[PDB]
């Protein structure tokens, strides 16, 4: 049960989680691993967003599987 | 007296001065061996660059100490 | 005086020609060609004084005619032997 | 807590030394981390005219910025009809631990009283407001007149 | 039983060859007789006690192809590729042709050794380059031992690596054997030719084959003229177009030197006969003159004539002097000594900072002139390095690029080779 | 060459102090004011040297940002619960201990931190930052972050794409050569592909966005994001004033987000910003054969294991050892050819039609015929007892594979030295 992370920086980095999890845990996962605030994130997985109702298993995410980082600039 | 002058990368240079020995002197007896002319050297010694018209007895300096070198290539 | 009565000379063979690639298939031009390769393969020469071997330049105006350095018409002018 | 410890000498401070800019410093004494109101400008056309604003500060003071909610409607091209503005002094990649909140009422005020048509999040009325000022000056004067408050 | 036998058999082969150590190291015959003894014993062993199962079979196998390419003579020269080197010189020093003659059988079993010990080697590539410099070697001087074994040993090649393995070889084999046969038709034309006086004989090699360079800018005497172009002319005729380009640095003839007291007949090079021819006339030429009238070079024709005066036949305006160490100057006199006197007839007369300052020079050369063309820099800097060092052009285009990248200029826009001062 | 080499984290940060006493020995100041220097010119020692030699000082340091109850929680305290940077402002260590812990665990601002009083712009040093925390994780925490910094902000370095490779590859300058790093991957270290031999760097990034049968986001990214012109990151928008400001580490650079053109000028005062039937069949050969490369590339492991298979099978059937040697040499030509294949179809998409194209798009067809004889000769065709011709065979067919590709690497490399291609 590991996804794989793409970083602004190259630096492909896996993470831990369970089919069970919320994207919002998913969010502070990532942000304890680098260092990004986990709220100017977006995750992107086979060209559809990633919101923050539904879960990984919702979204039918894999096993072993990709999912991109991109900046949540506002204002 | 014997002085050395190190190179930014890290080369040494072994160079003798006589006490009214001038800056662009030793530059020039940089150059002989480094093929820089005295425009771009630049004499780096206490934190303060080397003024071009001095003399290396000015700066009260002893033999040894390194008179470390840096390059410019604009130099004027 | 005369002091000569026997001579053994060594002499290297080669064609007469400036630039060595065949420029279609890229081989040297002493060598075989692409396709006597993957097994009489001789050298022709073209008006503009080009050369390659013969079955590449064979191939090559068989389906377009023109000489592949120099944009223009192809003639043979010299085999080679 | 400290939020708190700090807010009732801040609040303290200001209502004792008193100020011509700012009146009816509304405050639930039990929360004491929301606070409500009144501004008064003196600059046309929004002189004519009160009106309320509320702050909201947040559980991690003075270590978080307070959000600012602007509660009255207004006809400003630099405010949401919502009630949002962006007053970069109080945004998170600036936010100081030491300022004083009375600097953010002047820089407030100030806001208000000179606009900032190239920061607009209201792109039409702040491309009209480049444009022709003058006529402004008297429709937003309309709208504060009948959304204003007594000053 | 099989991972305990592979590892015996590596060890004990190992030190097998490490007794001999650097003898070794200039000795193939020691090195490959011991690395055959080692493997005819285990072989003889694993061939009868172990009923030749695949496994013990294959522990031999990976064992010999261990220790053959790491062992101690490998590591003393510090290379892999000093035993195909062994390999390949064994082969050579077996097929030259010695005072002992060969017999077939014996240098057919032999041969077939040496196929064995080369395939257990796991770089076949270096072993044919060494193969075919040798091989083109004792072809061009006539000195081999026996064309049946040159060809057995091409086709057990061939046999071992495939057709595209010994193309090389073959090739170079069939030119000396055309060459024999062009030789006889050459003979024919001649009785209606009537050669001048010499006895005349080629060999025509082809080009990309055999590995020979191009010249070294010789300059015919008169003497060996009519048959050259008599030659020249005929090949010319068979063929449609093809170019001789005659390599007179390695090629022998022979003298008569019928201007002593006993009748000599002296046997040397080309070179030699250029030098020797040219003292038909005078005996007082210097090394200028000479190199006026011959075009040598000077240190080919240094090399010649110390040769030259190691024999009796030249002599320096000294008489005992160490011509084998002195070295001698343009304005130096060669004495035609004209009493030589050998003991027999038939005599064999014959044997970064750089980066630093590329970059110093080219902002230095650029503000001098702000716009300028690439290779007009080029120029200018070499000018100015001359005095330090020649830095390679590749070198030179480099460091363009990192100082282009690193913001000191950038080539105009809209051209590919123009240099613009970096403001 | 290509010199480069391989750290982990803790040499990666080492080599910063190391750096700081490099450039010290000749600055002669504090090791935290050389660090802010340094770090303010993206790690460059002679872009520091000159621009603080150039002439003044304060105009630097003010460019560089170095030169009774708290005002945080408003309580009393001894003298000694006073502290503060060099600028003159004083707080209390627990506001000091909270603000850094708030700071470097909720913003991840871990080498831009700035004095607390208001106004103020003189950013914290790394021994106050360790001076004044006292948790552990919260330090390792910021060590993370600040070697993070360093390496991003760095041209030299380079971390590993490999899904847990930990490790920085170092060079001396970077010219898209591929380097390879002891996790097993080798990479190209300009553009972070795997290496692409024949085809330029751009035209590989253009074919991988819309590679067409593998990924989607990347649609995505072009159908809704920009990116920063400064630190080069994809960045979504979704606020309303138009003036973004970057807030990636250290790229805190604003502009606009229409024009993508720097702020200072824009909105300032006045200035305001506001494949029909050829193509997609050329597309669909190229990419089928791309695709089918890719395939075969991917299940390569497979390929192996059934040669490898077959290789002892065949060897218990009273085969020896040294012929299914050759035949895995054999493999390893195959599987080599088809990844330069790969890339080479990608270099001859973006290519107009000239004569020297004919030439190369009638060459590659060849290599590839070649390539799927051998495949075909392997599978089938090492059936059994039949090796002195299939031996042959599979040797014939595997160099002349390998030296085509060679002669079109070479092909390749001499166009982009001629400048004779045409796109
Ligand atoms: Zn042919
Ligand atoms: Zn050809
Ligand atoms: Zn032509
Ligand atoms: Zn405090
Ligand atoms: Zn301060
Ligand atoms: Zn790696
Ligand atoms: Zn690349
Ligand atoms: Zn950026
Ligand atoms: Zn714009």
């Amino acid at each position: 049960m590991q996804i794989f992370v793409k970083t602004l920086t190259g630096k492909t980095i896996t993470l831990e989680v369970e089919p069970s999890d919320t994207i919002e845990n998913v969010k502070a996962k990532i942000q304890d691993k680098e260092g990004i605030p986990p709220d100017q994130q977006r995750l992107i997985f086979a060209g559809k967003q990633l919101e923050d109702g539904r879960t990984l298993s919702d979204y039918n995410i894999q096993k072993e599987s990709t999912l991109h980082l991109v900046l949540r600039l506002r204002g | 007296m014997l002085i050395k002058v190190k190179t930014l990368t890290g080369k040494e240079i072994e160079i003798d001065i006589e006490p009214t020995d001038k800056v662009e002197r030793i530059k020039e007896r940089v150059e002989e061996k480094e093929g820089i002319p005295p425009q771009q050297q630049r004499l780096i010694y206490s934190g303060k660059q080397m003024n071009d018209e001095k003399t290396a007895a000015d700066y009260k300096i002893l033999g040894g100490s390194v008179l470390h070198l840096v390059l410019a290539l604009r130099g004027g | 005086r005369f002091e000569v009565k026997k001579w053994n000379a060594v002499a290297l063979w080669a064609w007469d020609i400036v630039v060595d690639n065949c420029a279609i298939c890229r081989n040297h031009i002493m060598d075989l060609c692409i396709e006597c390769q993957a097994n009489e393969c001789t050298v022709a020469w073209g008006v503009c004084n080009h050369a390659f071997h013969f079955h590449c330049i064979s191939r090559w105006l068989k389906t377009r005619q023109v000489c592949p350095l120099d944009n223009r018409e192809w003639e043979f002018q010299k085999y080679g032997h | 807590m400290a939020a708190s410890r700090r807010l009732m000498k801040e609040l303290e401070e200001i209502r004792k030394a008193g100020m011509k800019n700012f009146r009816n410093i509304q405050v639930d004494e039990a929360n004491l981390l929301t606070w409500q109101g009144l501004i008064v400008p003196d600059n046309p056309p929004y002189d004519k005219g009160a009106f309320r604003i509320e702050i909201n500060f947040p559980a991690e003071y003075p270590f978080k910025p307070p959000k600012i909610t602007f509660k009255t409607k207004i006809y400003h091209p630099n405010i949401d009809e919502k009630g949002q503005v962006c007053l970069p002094v109080i945004s998170a990649e600036n936010w100081k631990p030491a300022t004083k909140t009375d600097q953010v009422i002047q820089s407030l005020i100030a806001l208000v009283n000179d606009p900032q048509p190239e920061h607009p999040l209201r792109a039409d009325l702040a491309e009209e407001y480049s444009k022709d000022r003058k006529k402004f000056a008297k429709n937003a004067e309309e709208f504060t007149k009948k959304y204003g408050e007594k000053r | 039983l099989k991972k305990l036998l592979e590892t015996h058999i590596h060890n004990q082969g190992l030190a097998a060859i490490e007794k001999c150590g650097e003898a070794a190291l200039n000795d193939p015959k020691m090195y490959v007789q011991t690395v055959l003894d080692v493997h005819k014993k285990y072989n003889a062993l694993v061939m009868s006690a172990f009923n030749n199962d695949a496994g013990f079979v294959a522990a031999l196998d990976k064992a010999c192809g261990r220790f053959i390419n790491n062992n101690a003579v490998t590591k003393m020269a510090q290379s892999s590729s000093k035993s195909p080197e062994l390999l390949a010189r064994y082969c050579d020093s077996l097929l030259k042709k010695s005072s002992k003659n060969p017999e077939e059988a014996e240098l057919e079993d032999t041969l077939n050794q040496v196929m064995v010990v080369f395939k257990y080697i796991e770089d076949k590539d270096v072993f044919q380059k060494f193969y075919a410099k040798m091989l083109a070697k004792r072809l061009v001087h006539q000195n081999s031992a026996s064309d049946d074994a040159e060809a057995s040993m091409i086709s057990k090649l061939k046999q071992a690596c495939g057709f595209e393995y010994t193309s090389k070889l073959q090739r170079m084999f069939q030119d000396i054997g055309v060459s024999k046969d062009l030789n006889e038709q050459f003979k024919k034309h001649l009785t209606n030719s009537e050669p001048l006086d010499l006895d005349f004989s080629i060999q025509v090699l082809s080009s990309g084959s055999w590995p020979f360079q191009q010249s070294c800018t010789f300059a015919l005497p008169s003497e060996l003229e009519r048959s050259y172009q008599r030659f020249t002319a005929f090949y010319a005729s068979r063929h449609s177009g093809r170019k001789l380009t005659w390599l007179y640095q390695l090629s022998k003839g022979e003298l008569v030197t019928n201007c002593f007291k006993n009748r000599y007949t002296l046997q040397a090079s080309t070179f030699q006969m250029a030098i020797l021819l040219q003292y038909n006339t005078e005996d007082a030429y210097t090394v200028q003159q000479l190199t006026d009238s011959t075009q040598i070079k000077m240190d080919i024709l240094a090399q010649v004539l110390q040769i030259l005066l190691k024999s009796k036949l030249l002599v320096l305006e000294d008489e005992n002097a160490n011509v084998d160490e002195v070295e001698l100057k343009p304005d130096t006199l060669i004495k035609l000594y004209l009493g030589y006197k050998n003991k027999k007839l038939r005599v064999n007369i014959n044997v970064e900072d750089r980066k630093l300052l590329i970059q110093a020079a080219i902002v230095r050369i650029m503000k001098m002139r702000k716009v300028l063309k690439h290779q007009q820099l080029l120029g200018e800097v070499l000018t100015q390095l001359s005095s330090r060092f020649k830095p390679r052009v590749p070198v030179i285009k480099k460091c363009i690029d990192i100082l282009i990248e690193k913001e000191y200029l950038e080539r105009v826009d809209g051209e590919k080779d123009t240099y613009s001062y970096l403001a | 060459d290509y010199r480069y080499e391989v750290l982990t984290a803790e040499q990666i940060l080492q080599h910063m102090v190391e750096c700081i006493r490099e450039v010290n020995e000749v600055i002669q100041n504090p090791a935290t004011i050389t660090r802010i220097l340094l770090s303010h010119f993206n790690w460059d020692k002679e872009k520091l040297m000159e621009r603080y030699f150039d002439g003044n000082l304060e105009k630097l340091f003010a460019e560089c940002h170095v030169i009774m109850p708290c005002q945080i929680c408003y309580l009393n305290y001894p003298n000694s619960y006073f502290t503060g940077l060099e600028c003159g402002h004083k707080f209390c260590m627990q506001c000091w201990s909270e603000y850094l812990t708030t700071k470097i665990m909720e913003e991840g601002m871990g080498q831009t931190i700035s004095c607390p009083a208001h106004g103020c712009d003189i950013l914290v040093d790394d021994n106050t930052v360790m001076r004044l925390i006292t948790d552990s994780k919260v330090k390792l925490k910021y060590q993370h972050l600040i070697t993070n910094s360093f390496v991003e902000c760095n041209r030299l370095l380079k971390w590993c794409p490999a899904p847990d490779c930990h490790h920085v590859v170092k060079v001396q300058y970077p010219d898209a050569k591929p380097v390879r790093c002891k996790c097993g991957r080798q990479f190209c270290f300009n553009c972070g592909e795997n290496w692409h031999d024949p085809v330029k760097c751009k035209w590989l990034k253009k074919w991988i966005k819309k590679c067409d049968d593998d990924s989607e986001t990347s649609n995505w990214i072009a159908a809704n994001t920009k990116e920063c012109p400064k630190c080069h990151v994809t960045i979504e928008k979704d606020g309303g004033c138009n003036h973004m400001v970057c807030r990636n580490q250290n790229c805190k650079a604003e502009f606009c987000w229409v024009c993508l053109g720097p702020w200072e000028p824009h909105g300032s005062a006045w200035y305001n910003c506001n494949r029909s039937r050829a193509a997609l069949q050329r597309y669909l050969f190229y990419c089928n054969r791309y695709m089918n490369h890719m395939q075969s590339l991917r299940f390569e492991h497979k390929l192996y294991a059934q040669v490898k298979q077959k290789m002892e099978e065949m060897q218990q059937h009273n085969m020896s050892w040294i012929e299914v040697q050759f035949l895995k040499k054999a493999v390893d030509v195959l599987c080599q050819c088809r990844a330069t294949l790969m890339y080479t179809y990608v270099f001859a998409f973006y290519l107009k039609k000239n004569n020297q194209s004919i030439i190369f798009e009638n060459n590659q067809a060849d290599l590839e015929n070649a390539t799927e004889v051998l495949s075909g000769y392997l599978e089938r065709d090492i059936s059994q007892d039949s090796l002195q011709d299939i031996k042959q065979k599979v040797q014939d067919k595997y160099r002349y594979c390998e030296s085509r590709r060679r002669v079109l690497l070479q092909h390749v490399h001499e166009g982009y030295e001629k400048d004779l291609w045409e796109y």
